[PDB]
RNA sequence: UGCUGAAAGCAUCUAAGCACGAAACUUGCCCCGAGAUGAGUUCUCCCUGACUCCUUGAGAGUCCUGAAGGAACGUUGAAGA
RNA sequence: CGAUGUCGGCUCAUCACAUCCUGGGGCUGAAGUAGGUCCCAAGGGUAUGGCUGUUCGCCAUUUAAAGUGGUACGCGAGCUG
RNA sequence: GUGAAGAGGGAAACAACCCAGACCGCCAGCUAAGGUCCCAAAGUCAUGGUUAAGUGGGAAACGAUGUGGGAAGGCCCAGAC
């Protein structure tokens, strides 16, 4: 199914062999159920999660409300998964990040660090103009946009400057390493998205 | 001496069923076209929608003379830089089976406000069942 | 606009506009689409009277 | 096969068929006089 | 025209029966059926069949032929049912039967496991020979196809899966 | 490339019918996505006082209440012109 | 002609298919390897250098390939000159 | 001949092509070219055929048991193809 889980940060493993794995450290606390979604209802099967503690006057009197139906304590956001027909989650129950001890690989989704308007050197790899040799006003600059007369016009999807990161992007069948089920954390290997202290999205590869 | 025209407030608009297993789908669109538009109606105004509501139901199971089952395509852009999308008459029953009236309906209306707003007239359904059984909706022919 | 309303209120008596007027051009009624028209939309009762005229032809 | 514009009964076992819409030329004795089109 | 001017006989133990266009062929072989072409109108006349071309309709002829054609071999099949011997040309290549799954082996990586479609009972006199039989001529021929088409003849050594009646140009080395 | 099979006693991949068949096509993978005006769905939350005027409206008010929530302000950020 | 900046390079591209590679097939004077030609196929990919203003071309060394074209012989209110 | 110096209807849009020459007004009727299932005024008109290719709705040499008409010419009861 799924679990979210704050990132943090990078450490390694060394392996007695001689090999070190860099791993990405994501602590996975207590996913609880706040509802389940079925065909009558909602015309498709799902499950809506939550976890961390939320403090009682940041949550609002809707939200609270809707954690008295299921009985759970105020998690900071909600989630939701979809089910893969065979597997069924009762309101209320605790997942833990013991359904990964089975799994070998993990999609994992987050949001990518921000890197704010970026031109189209960082965000598109285009390549710099002639540092010098005569060039005016325009090393870093995009070069041509289009054509002439025929289009008169550019084209959508042109690659341009703009907002850069701050996305919601996944890093697909990362190896798993380690899961401490004391501690609560999932040790994945590799790099996933966004800063220390985001939140993640860890869930079984689909590209099996 | 100023001739009629159908003041829309007055306008006592009519529910409609048509059931289009094995009708030609445009001879079907027509005879739809015609009623939307309120041609029929002997106060038709060409700047006012007089026209009735239809329920088209059963819209998978129209049908095609010749090889245009598999011949006849439904080219679209995407609106992008080389993005032409096609799909055949099978390909848009398999999909989207109500967009096969739609099309072929919003063609015959007039291109415009009321064109488009007499095709919202106009209920497309795949299969037999209608959800609109509080308009008691007459069956047509 | 006569034409059709005329067209459409022809129909619903079960003639086209085509042949009404060939019926009424037939039984030598010089009335016209102006009023045809005016007629067709007010007095139905009445309309039904000349299609019925026109069918004779 | 050969896809050319007349196509037409080279030997003796060549055989002209209509297979979708395309005029095609069959043999037994030479696959070499198999040939479309035409 | 011809052929379906020249009734199918029905021997006995054949339940023949049509409802309306859907013909099904009951015998000791097996259980038969077959919507038919709505141009063509069939009949029960004496013992025999008979086909018959319907008016109105442009391809009759051509239409009825078929149905009888078609008819007359179902009727064989229901009878006497049909056969075809495939034979493996060729060192190493072995053909082993296992239940309903052909175990063809032809020279390749894996092992080919060929499923048999409907009732069609397949064996092997030699390990270098397939014989299948069944009802139908249609699935019969079209697993005989597929058989074939795994591994078809060399024209060279002639290696490869064969029918038993089937000749095959082989050509010199240039 | 085939299977059965006429028209055309045969023959033939097809005219009924029936299978395979490619980085193309439609999905599958990732992202955006209800301004999808056809503006969807589920869950939770909150407000359950009166008088006046009328050319009786989905009408203009007088008074008492101001909720859920939001914005504003501040301290700010791996968010950001 | 009361001005539509003309070659080549850079940047940025985009479409066509008459396909250079990669994918699927028929024939072959196709043993295999490797081809030859033809058919379908436009998803993606498709050198770096020496000389010359060059486009092209020749040459050296690579590459699975180093495709042919359209786009004001694409692109100077984007750079070069 | 038309435009130039001529509006109006048709040919999708289209000075010169087809129809036709605007003195002004009318919420009258008959016709031209061209049309009559819907966009859009009028035939889902009548009868008898053709077309299966979406031909109609771009094109040649040449290719082909596509498919309709005809007018002829090779054989039967000694029973040919
Ligand atoms: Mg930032
Ligand atoms: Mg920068
Ligand atoms: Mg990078
Ligand atoms: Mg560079
Ligand atoms: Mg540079
Ligand atoms: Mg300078
Ligand atoms: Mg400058
Ligand atoms: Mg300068
Ligand atoms: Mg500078
Ligand atoms: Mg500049
Ligand atoms: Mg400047
Ligand atoms: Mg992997
Ligand atoms: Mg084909
Ligand atoms: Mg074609
Ligand atoms: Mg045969
Ligand atoms: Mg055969
Ligand atoms: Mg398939
Ligand atoms: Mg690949
Ligand atoms: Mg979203
Ligand atoms: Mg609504
Ligand atoms: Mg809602
Ligand atoms: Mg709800
Ligand atoms: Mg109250
Ligand atoms: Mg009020
Ligand atoms: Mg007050
Ligand atoms: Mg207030
Ligand atoms: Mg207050
Ligand atoms: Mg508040
Ligand atoms: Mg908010
Ligand atoms: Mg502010
Ligand atoms: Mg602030
Ligand atoms: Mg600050
Ligand atoms: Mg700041
Ligand atoms: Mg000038
Ligand atoms: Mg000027
Ligand atoms: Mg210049
Ligand atoms: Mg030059
Ligand atoms: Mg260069
Ligand atoms: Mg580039
Ligand atoms: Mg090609
Ligand atoms: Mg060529
Ligand atoms: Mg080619
Ligand atoms: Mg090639
Ligand atoms: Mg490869
Ligand atoms: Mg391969
Ligand atoms: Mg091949
Ligand atoms: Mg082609
Ligand atoms: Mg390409
Ligand atoms: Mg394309
Ligand atoms: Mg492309
Ligand atoms: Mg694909
Ligand atoms: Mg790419
Ligand atoms: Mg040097
Ligand atoms: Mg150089
Ligand atoms: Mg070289
Ligand atoms: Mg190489
Ligand atoms: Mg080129
Ligand atoms: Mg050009
Ligand atoms: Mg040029
Ligand atoms: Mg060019
Ligand atoms: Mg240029
Ligand atoms: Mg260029
Ligand atoms: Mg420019
Ligand atoms: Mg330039
Ligand atoms: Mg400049
Ligand atoms: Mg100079
Ligand atoms: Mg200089
Ligand atoms: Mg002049
Ligand atoms: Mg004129
Ligand atoms: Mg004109
Ligand atoms: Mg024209
Ligand atoms: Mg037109
Ligand atoms: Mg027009
Ligand atoms: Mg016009
Ligand atoms: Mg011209
Ligand atoms: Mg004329
Ligand atoms: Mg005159
Ligand atoms: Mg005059
Ligand atoms: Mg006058
Ligand atoms: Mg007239
Ligand atoms: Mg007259
Ligand atoms: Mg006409
Ligand atoms: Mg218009
Ligand atoms: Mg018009
Ligand atoms: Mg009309
Ligand atoms: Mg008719
Ligand atoms: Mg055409
Ligand atoms: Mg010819
Ligand atoms: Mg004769």
């Amino acid at each position: 199914i799924g679990l979210v889980g704050k990132k943090v940060g990078m450490t390694r493993i060394f392996t007695e062999d001689g090999v070190s794995i860099p791993v990405t450290v994501i602590e996975v606390e207590a996913n609880r159920v706040t509802q389940v979604k079925d065909l009558a209802n909602d015309g498709y099967r799902a499950i809506q999660v939550t976890t961390g503690a939320k403090k009682a006057n940041r949550v609002t009197k809707p939200e609270a409300g809707h954690f008295a139906k299921a009985g759970v304590e105020a998690g900071r956001g909600l989630w939701e998964f979809r089910l893969a027909e065979g597997e069924e989650f009762t309101v209320g129950q605790s997942i833990s990040v013991e359904l990964f001890a089975d799994v070998k690989k993990v999609d994992v989704t987050g949001t990518s660090k921000g890197k704010g308007f970026a031109g189209t050197v960082k965000r598109w790899n285009f390549r710099t103009q002639d540092a010098t040799h005569g060039n005016s006003l325009s090393h870093r600059v995009p070069g041509s946009i289009g054509q002439n007369q025929t289009p008169g016009k550019v084209f959508k999807g042109k690659k341009m400057a703009g907002q850069m990161g701050n996305e919601r992007v996944t890093v697909q069948s990362l190896d798993v390493v380690r899961v401490d089920a004391e501690r609560n954390l999932l040790l994945v290997k590799g790099a996933v998205p966004g800063a220390t202290g985001s939140d993640l999205i860890v869930k079984p590869a689909v590209k099996a | 001496m100023k001739t009629f025209t159908a003041k829309p407030e007055t306008v006592k608009r009519d529910w409609y069923v048509v059931d289009a297993t094995g009708k030609t789908l445009g001879r079907l669109a027509t005879e739809l076209a015609r009623r939307l538009r309120g041609k029929h109606k002997a106060e038709y105004t060409p700047h006012v929608d007089t026209g009735d509501y239809i329920i088209v139901l059963n819209a998978d199971k129209v049908a095609v003379t010749g090889n245009k089952r598999t011949d006849k395509v439904y080219y679209h852009h995407t609106g992008h830089i080389g993005g032409i999308k096609q799909a055949t008459f099978e390909e848009m029953i398999a999909r989207r089976p109500e967009r096969v009236i739609e099309i072929a309906v919003k063609g015959m209306l007039p291109k415009g406000p009321l064109g488009r707003a007499m095709f919202r007239k106009l209920k497309v359904y795949a299969g037999n069942e209608h959800n609109h059984a509080a308009q008691q909706p007459q069956v047509l022919d | 606009l006569w034409i059709a309303r005329i067209n459409a209120a022809a129909r619903q008596n079960g003639i086209s506009y085509s042949k009404f007027i060939n019926g009424l051009k037939k039984a030598s009624v010089e009335i016209d689409r102006k009023i045809l028209a005016d007629i067709a939309v007010f007095d139905k009762v009445a309309f039904t009277a000349l299609v019925e005229k026109a069918k004779a032809a | 096969m050969k896809v050319r514009a007349s196509v037409k009964k080279l030997c003796r076992n060549c055989k002209i068929v209509k297979r979708d819409g395309v005029i095609r030329v069959i043999c037994s004795a030479e696959p070499k006089h198999k040939q479309r089109q035409g | 025209s011809r052929v379906a001017k020249a009734p199918v006989v029905v021997p006995a133990g054949v339940d023949v029966k049509i409802n309306g266009q859907v013909i099904t062929i009951k015998g000791k072989n097996g259980e038969l059926t077959r919507t038919l072409n709505d141009a063509v109108e069939v009949k029960h006349a004496d013992n025999t069949l008979t086909f018959g071309p319907r008016d109105g309709y442009a391809d009759g002829w051509a239409q009825a032929g078929t149905a009888r054609a078609l008819l007359n071999s179902m009727v064989i099949g229901v009878t006497e049912g049909f056969t075809k011997k495939l034979q493996l040309v060729g060192v190493g290549y072995r053909a082993a039967v296992k239940g309903n799954v052909i175990n063809l082996s032809l020279g390749f990586s894996h092992p080919v496991d060929h499923q048999l479609p409907a009732g069609i009972t397949a064996e092997c006199p030699t390990q270098t020979e397939i014989v299948l039989k069944g009802a139908d001529k249609q699935v019969i021929g079209q697993v005989a196809a597929d058989l074939r088409a795994y591994r078809r003849p060399e024209p060279y050594k002639g290696k490869g899966v064969r029918y038993a009646d089937e000749v095959v140009r082989t050509k010199e080395a240039k």
